[PDB]
């Protein structure tokens, strides 16, 4: 056992990633979105998220009119205000793990929103 | 419908699936809190960092455990590391699978009982079950015969089982493991001229123990070589870019599991615990406990100790029983693979506390299930 | 409703509008009154001229700077240029636009008061908003983790900032910047045989130094190497016709900056009170802090600085540590530019201080909100 | 033959005759040195101006201390310190006179170790000790059982005593002393204006601290009331005959000892590394450890100390337990009454370091002696 779980991990990652993006994408075709492609690099900007839940909701969600870090930041503290407002009880989920695309968070807070409605 | 095997230690949480041969995701048991002021309007920061993330972005934290010596001091932010398990480390449903918890010999009672009431009414486990935390490394182990010393951050047993059936009158318990190996070398580094005090700093202290300490075959020699300058000396480069060179707080920090008055207790090294945890035991039985002295625990992983433990123990057992040491090269995560074990025999589906027992009786029954 | 964004520096005004990505007015914020007898019965000769204009008719002129090192000397008159701007440069009543100004960090409390009072109770704007400067500098650079060099006319003040969380216990403030390098230039060109005493010719001494000063990189070297007359020399052009040839002072000046003894102080350059204030972080904010020293101000326009701040900071850095030096090309107007964005969120509109607040607290609200 | 008693502190240097009952001279341990350009031939000007003569010629020069936090940083001055000490200040012949020094606990080696090569190899005194100093403290009161609080300029340490039997894995170093006070003085006054940057003036900023700072009672309650204008304002006259008006920032200072948040650090304040350091010791011990907390050291001078001290100790403590400060009134200069005490006893007197035994051992035998 010389610590082989970092390949156990890393599988499972994948086999949830295969799942969750294959769920987002059949979300995002429903509403006449274009799909994705990458789970952990086509959700940066945090704006596919705001889309993405304002179709689970069916409200209405603006967008800071900016391209640089500080409002891909912003986009992700309004996914997550709009989270919580539905009682969303997320934990180690703040607005730079997803800018920087973390893996072990990055698909935490999909399972999150899948566990609260699906 | 599997079942999860969390070994929520006192160091680093370990969790993952029975059945399955390594834990999914482990990770330091750590909660966060910022505590320099936050001026960037557009962030979304969030109020409490947890596990590695916490352990990364640990500049502007205040970590602290939530687990001490093996009991629970802050069930607030317990219930946090839990979530964080569950959700985000395994993406899993409580509600779904049944959960194995994992404790210390010689633990408050309130621990335990507290433990299943929150694995019960916060995240509705169908099925919960907590064992000892050294009978799962005999079952790992293979053995049926033996007596576990695992340790690490927080205890030490010395739980001898002779066939399935432990002598509870000759389990020492001696709070003398990892963290306060990890205080006392930060103590005396301290005379070099290095001073690591906030948190932030004890977790480089902790890192520098785990990749440059050792143990000692003959102390009072290796001390005497250690004073003619000599190979001993090492260089760890801390993230300031600095670097140092201990070269005699190598085995003097893990010296003291063998004489535990370096840091000012009457107890008695883990060295002559296990001889008196066999002393206590029945004559027809130390004859071949002698013979299998299962180590776990993560502090016991020193490039040293399984050898000095038993060149210290074959000085006091008589000349002729023959001792050996079983020193497995994952004895760190023993305790897990002996949950992966246990919660996936046949014969066990008849010892889950269900909830149906629960609201029956209360969070109570863990003393008699367990 | 649109706000504003007037960074009114210790020399120039950056003045614009919210959410544009340049400022639309700049010009010096200079007070001038004549001194010489008027004798013209029929001019309209207005009582003081401001701005650019009191820049062009400096000849009969008393220039007087409001500002001195950050903080505000004379009030009846920053009243004028904040008038000048609203009226003249951008022409907006602002009783409809909020405002937001931008200080210095470690300025007296009564300053950035009497500065909401005034804009409050005498252009009755609905809201506003005093920033730190070395924020909205980062803000613009699109970092989150720097340590922010501002320095421009008045101050050089470093704030390091990890994730949001700005450490206030590290920020240095040196009190050295471009008046007082123009004051020394101007005292150190005489000793060639120019003199240059009145206000006008200071103003012609900082548009010497603005485009005739340079960095130099190994500063003992230069001086041995214009020491025999070489490609040094310059030749800049009086408005009155004649020339001069400053071939020496003009790295001179700006090496004050690095060995600010020059002038008499007793402080140490702006490189050593950058590896300070890194110094006084936590370890594990010292490695990306290191690696991202965003410049910004007017100062911070001369030439080969980039290259001597880096390699004064490599000199005393750990020698495995990555040093870079975020030197954008338009970090003059770095800080307006950060402002411009800041205002133009839409989660900030929660941090104006609404009249309403103003009339309720007083004065006081801004040490509460900001 | 009598003895020497220099209490060598990190702030003034209190220095003496064994057997007395006051210091013959003390004076602050400051090694200025001229920055200015010196014109005039005929001058008998010093290299370098150490203690109170540099004290009183301040315009002239760059204070500097030798010791930081108790460490020795500059060995090539602090041999100055020595010299003047022994010299001008005593007159007395070193190669006569057995020396004393003290420390502060959790030291480098090398700090004693050099210490002791100067002391001989370049004084070459016939013996010498060095002492921790929190126990000194205890023999000057008086005492045998206390815990020592001694705190000022450089380190604060408590060093807890039962019966002659100190409990070294019980003691708390934290350096957070009046130095530290000073330095958050002098950056707290720019709120009202006043800056204070030059060491010369750093010298005026601490004369503040030690005339005009009290400490607080309860911290939250004088606050609200000193916004509210009132008789906490008051008066000094710099040396420039100017005057200012600290009203706010008398207990803001030393309520640094209680929040050391108030600087970035992350401990905790002195009341409860006290308690934390009583709670380390036996059970037995903790019930008269809290009737005997000796003060000692400069900084417990406050005026509110021993009562603020004493309600944040009561807070925490058992309600059924008495506690008592002992802070005798001249608790400045308890250390130094102590070694007087110490090296005038009929028993100690065999107990130096003679020049033989360094000799024939080396500057490794004070880990030995003491
Ligand atoms: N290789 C090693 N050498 C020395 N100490 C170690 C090593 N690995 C882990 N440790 C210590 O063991 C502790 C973790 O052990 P572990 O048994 O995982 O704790 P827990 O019982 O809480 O799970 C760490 O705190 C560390 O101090
Ligand atoms: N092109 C330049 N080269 C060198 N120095 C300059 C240049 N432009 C401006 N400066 C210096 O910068 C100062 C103005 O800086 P600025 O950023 O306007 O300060 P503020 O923050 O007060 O607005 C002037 O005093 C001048 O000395
Ligand atoms: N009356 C006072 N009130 C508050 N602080 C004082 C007073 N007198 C001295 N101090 C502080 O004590 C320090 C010197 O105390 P001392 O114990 O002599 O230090 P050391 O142990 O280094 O000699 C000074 O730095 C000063 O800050
Ligand atoms: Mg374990
Ligand atoms: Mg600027
Ligand atoms: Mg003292």
């Amino acid at each position: 056992f010389s610590d082989i779980i970092k390949s156990r991990s890393d599988e499972h990652n994948d086999v949830q990633k295969k799942t969750f993006t294959k769920w987002i994408n059949a979300r995002f075709s429903k509403s006449g979105k274009p799909p994705i492609n990458d789970m952990f690099t086509d959700l940066k900007d945090g704006r596919k998220l705001l889309d993405l839940l304002e179709g689970l909701t069916g409200t209405s969600l603006p967008k800071e009119r900016g391209s640089t870090r500080v409002h891909a930041l912003n986009n992700v503290n309004r996914v997550l205000q709009v989270l919580h407002q539905n009682n969303v009880e997320l934990v180690n989920i703040g607005g730079t793990d997803i800018v920087d695309g973390n893996h072990k968070l990055t698909l935490g807070l999909l399972w999150s929103i899948i566990l609260h409605w699906q | 419908t599997t079942a999860l095997v969390c070994d929520n230690g006192s160091g680093l949480v370990k969790a993952g699936f029975a059945g399955d041969d390594a834990p999914r995701a482990v990770f330091p048991s750590i909660v966060g809190r910022p505590r320099h002021q936050g001026v960037m309007v557009g962030m979304g920061q969030k109020d409490s960092y947890v596990g590695d993330e916490a352990q990364s972005k640990r500049g502007i934290l205040t970590l602290k455990y939530p687990i001490e010596h093996g009991i629970i001091t802050n069930w607030d932010d317990m219930e946090k590391i839990w979530h964080h398990t569950f959700y985000n480390e395994l993406r899993v449903a409580p509600e779904e699978h049944p959960t194995l918890l994992t404790e210390a010999p010689l633990n408050p009672k309130a621990n335990r009982e507290k433990m299943t009431q929150i694995m019960f009414e916060t995240f509705n486990v169908p099925a919960m079950y907590v064992a000892i935390q050294a009978v799962l490394s005999l079952y790992a182990s293979g053995r049926t015969t033996g007596i576990v010393l695992d340790s690490g951050d927080g205890v030490t047993h010395n739980v001898p089982i002779y066939e399935g059936y432990a002598l509870p009158h000759a389990i020492m318990r001696l709070d003398l493991a990892g963290r306060d190996l990890t205080d006392y070398l930060m103590k005396i580094l301290t005379e070099r001229g290095y001073s690591f005090v906030t948190t932030a700093e004890r977790e480089i202290v902790r890192d520098i123990k785990e990749k440059l300490c050792y143990v000692a075959l003959d102390f009072e020699n290796e001390m005497a070589t250690a004073a003619s300058s000599s190979s001993l000396e090492k260089s760890y480069e801390l993230p300031d870019g600095q670097v140092i060179t201990i070269g005699n707080e190598r085995f003097r920090c893990p010296e003291t599991l063998f004489q535990p008055s370096f840091i000012g207790m009457e107890s008695a090294g883990i060295h002559e615990t296990t001889y008196n945890s066999i002393m206590k035991c029945d004559i027809d039985i130390r004859k071949d406990l002698y013979a299998n002295n299962v180590m776990s625990g993560g502090t016991t992983m020193y490039p040293g100790i399984a050898d000095r433990m038993q060149k210290e123990i074959t000085a006091l057992a008589p000349s002729t029983m023959k001792i050996k040491i079983i020193a497995p090269p994952e004895r760190k995560y023993s305790v897990w693979i002996g949950g992966s074990i246990l919660a996936s025999l046949s014969t066990f589906q008849q010892m889950w506390i269900t909830k149906q027992e629960y609201d029956e009786a209360g969070p109570s029954i863990v003393h008699r299930k367990c």
